[PDB]
Parts: structure tokens; sequence; C-alpha cells
């Protein structure tokens, strides 16, 4: 089982630097071209460039000469891909891909992807976020089933991560994208249960927010 | 660089139809050894993309064969012979041919399927939140279907445009349908000076607004 991990997002101040970090198992590290792709908001894909581990050969996109430098550390399996100088344009999600390519046969092997490293460039301060629970009044849904909710909001930057029932309870709920505003952030999720499951057995909204280290558990009380 | 036009950008099919997307570019991918460099991704929803097609047509080991891919020089197309709830999601062309090499800038698939009528949920602030001297008033409009849909806020009768914040998520590969999550945020103190608070929807599925209320009042 051939896998690409990436490190974890990064909330970067204009001007400065970061190295992003692609380890590699499961094949022969230095055999295979590693080529970096970026995406911003969404639908919208750029090569960058690509590093042979073996020899430290590189090939880059003219657009990326000077912004972006790719290693590779034989050693550890890991390929490297600093950016320097983070300005706005710099905000996407950058991807690493064991891509596949063999130009001896002129044909592809498999093509796996790393889960993609999110880099904010911003100089807004980090903030914990409030996290409050939904009860119904009116938002009951009636009988029969009833939907409670989770706010998160006011907190900087992305990502929070929100659980109900620290994961067991994975069906019937909805969480929203986060919406940016003021320099913070607001994200909140609905579980739909039956009339019979809340108030009788507790729900229990879990939320994570890394860049605050901040962890908070809110009951779902009537 | 070689310029890589998609189209259409979004194709709504229902499942079990064909779907056939197009990409176009400014130079022909014939490359000079007569190999055609063309690829197709496809992106599903919070996942990598993944490459479905190389070489124009050659299929990537266990990518279904319910997917073909066809052209030549500067016209491709993919062909979806029989849709399923797993095509859902974006696809793009990427070329090999000319450096550097360049994507086109997708085509997002969506399931077809029957109206559905949101479910509305409203909940007042919270306790924790009005402490804080903070009210929010949330408003989720669940698995709804077409995408398109328009809620306004009401307090007291009259539309509330400030101080809105909405969200979407995109269409859930279970059911087909959206939902939507609006916020009101007023301070404590207005909040407390109103007594209606309207979650106002607009969808195809109802000649008058979809309506869901509470009185905000004391004991
Ligand atoms: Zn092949
Ligand atoms: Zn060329
Ligand atoms: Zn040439
Ligand atoms: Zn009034
Ligand atoms: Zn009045
Ligand atoms: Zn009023
Ligand atoms: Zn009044």
């Amino acid at each position: 089982e051939m896998q690409l991990q990436q490190s974890g997002a990064e909330l970067l101040r204009p001007g400065t630097s970061v190295k992003l970090s692609c380890k590699t198992s499961g094949y022969i590290f230095t055999s295979y071209w590693i080529h970096w792709v970026k995406q911003r908001s969404g639908q919208g894909l750029e090569w960058i460039a690509r590093i042979y581990p073996g020899t430290g050969s590189t090939y880059y996109n003219e657009k990326f000469k000077g912004k972006a430098t790719l290693t590779a550390d034989k050693s550890s399996s890991t390929a490297y891909m600093q950016l320097s100088t983070l300005k706005s344009e710099d905000s996407a999600v950058y991807f690493c891909t064991r891509w596949g390519f063999i130009p001896v046969r002129e044909d592809y092997v498999m093509d796996y992807w790393g889960q993609g490293t999110l880099v904010t460039v911003s100089s807004a301060k980090t903030t914990a976020p409030s996290v409050y629970p939904l009860a119904p009044v009116c938002g009951d849904t009636t009988g029969s089933s009833v939907t409670l909710g989770c706010l998160v909001k006011g907190y900087f930057p992305e990502p929070v991560t929100l659980t109900w029932n620290s994961g067991s309870l994975s069906s019937g709920v909805h969480t929203f994208p986060a919406v940016l505003q003021s320099d913070l952030y607001t994200l909140s999720s609905s579980v739909t249960v039956t009339s019979s499951t809340w108030p009788s057995q507790s729900i229990t909204c879990n939320v994570a927010h890394p860049a605050s280290s901040t962890k908070v558990d809110k009951k779902i009380e009537p | 660089d070689i310029v890589m036009t998609q189209s259409p950008l979004t194709l709504s099919v229902t499942i079990g139809q064909p779907a056939s997307i197009s990409c176009k570019s400014s130079q022909s991918l014939l490359y000079s050894n007569g190999k055609t460099y063309l690829n197709w991704l496809l992106q599903r929803p919070g996942q990598s993309p993944k490459r479905l097609i190389h070489l124009v047509s050659k299929l990537d080991s266990g990518v279904p064969d319910r997917i073909t891919g066809s052209g030549s020089g500067t016209d491709f197309t993919l062909k979806i012979s029989r849709v399923e709830a797993a095509d859902l999601g974006v696809y793009y062309c990427v070329q090999g041919t000319h450096f550097p090499y360049t994507f086109g800038g997708g085509t997002k698939l969506e399931i077809l399927r029957g109206d559905a009528a949101p479910t509305v949920s409203i909940f007042p602030p919270s306790s924790e939140q009005l402490t804080s001297g903070g009210a929010s008033v949330v408003c989720f409009l669940n698995n709804f279907y077409p995408k398109d849909i328009n809620v306004k806020w009401k307090i007291d009768g009259s539309e509330r445009q400030n101080g809105v914040l909405n969200s979407w998520t995109d269409q859930d590969s279970k059911d087909s349908t959206y939902s939507m999550s609006s916020t009101l945020t007023l301070t404590k103190d207005e909040y407390e000076r109103h007594n209606s608070y309207t979650c106002e929807a607009t969808h195809k599925t109802s000649t008058s607004p979809i309506v869901k209320s509470f009185n905000r009042n004391e004991c």
C-alpha cells in the first residue's frame, strides 16, 4: 500500500516562507517523479514542479522559478517544497503526487496523491472559537425526528474539527463550510435524530481548533 | 502556455444516463513522437484528484469502463455511458505534451433528481451566547433539490439584510440533496427588543415562501 502523507495546514505571515513535506511509503521512493500541484478557490489547478529523488533532478514551471524549491530526503523518503516570500496568491491547497508516468515505457503506472496541505497567508491573529449548543424550540421539526445544532464562531484560522458523540454519530449530520467575516470564521453543524433518542440519550458536539490548541465538548441540553 | 477549455461548466445528469465532457486546447496535443498526452482527472468532493484516463483513451487500472475517452489534435471528449452516484465531482483534462503542463478549468457533474422541499429548523440564541452580549438566530434548510433557493430573515415583519451569514453544503453523495445554514447575528440588547424572528425561503417546490419562525418573549 503506497502512501503519501502531507503536513498540516499552515498560517503564514506575508513575506515569510514555509517548507511543506510529503512523506512517502510503500514503494521505491528514488525511482519515481514526485510532482507538486496547486489548487486555489476550488476548481483551478496549476502544475508547479517535479523532482526525481533518485538524482535530485528538478523541472519548474516558469511561473514558479524563485517561488518554489523542491528537495527530497532519500534517507527518510520525504519530498519537500519550500515556498518563499509569500503573498496573497500563495494561499491555496498544495498536493504532492507520484504521478506515475514512466518515460522509458511511454506509459503510466497508478497515480498516488497526498491529502493536500492548506496554506493561509495572513497577518490576522489566531483566535479560539466559541461553541454554542443549538437546542430546538421551533427547530424541533416537531415529533418523529428532531434536529440539534452546534455553532462554532469567531475563530481563526481554519480548520476546526467538529464531530458528534466522538465520531459515533456520523449519519444525519450536516457540517457546513466555514464562512469568513471580519477576520473570523463561523461554522455550524446540524444532526437529525429521532424523537426517541433525544433528550433520552445525550448528544454532544465535539470541536477542536489545533491552531489555538482548543478542544471543547458542548452537550446539547434541552 | 497551452490553454485548455472545458465545456460545459456543470452538467446535471440523472443516474443511468450518459454524460460527455469536452476539452479543447490552443495547440495540438500531438507530441513529436506521435503520442498524444491528454489525461482526465476526477476530484471527488473532499478528496484529492485521481486520474481516470491517460494517452487520450487508455483507462487507468481500477477505473470502470463505463468511462471512455477520445479525440485528437485539439478536441477531446470524456464520455460516461451510464452515470452512477460515484461519478459526482469535478472532472479536469490535463495536457502533458507541452511544457508546462496545464489543466482545464473543470466540469462539475451533478446528479439530477426528483425535487425535494427543505426541512427547516430555526434556533434562538443559546444562553451561553447571550451572556457574552451576542445573539445568533440559526436556520437550517436541510435536504432540498434543486440547489437554487432564496432565504431572507424578517424581524417583526421587516426584512433584515445586515448580519446574515449563509453557508451551503455540496451535493450529498447519499441522497443527492443540498442543505444550507443561515445565521443572523445581533447584539443581545437588540435581540431582546424584538419579538418575532422569521426564516423565510423561496424554493421551486412551493408557490409560496416556506416559513419557520418563533416569538421570543418571557416565562
Ligand atoms: Zn497505459
Ligand atoms: Zn510545446
Ligand atoms: Zn515543440
Ligand atoms: Zn420594528
Ligand atoms: Zn415596532
Ligand atoms: Zn422589532
Ligand atoms: Zn417592537
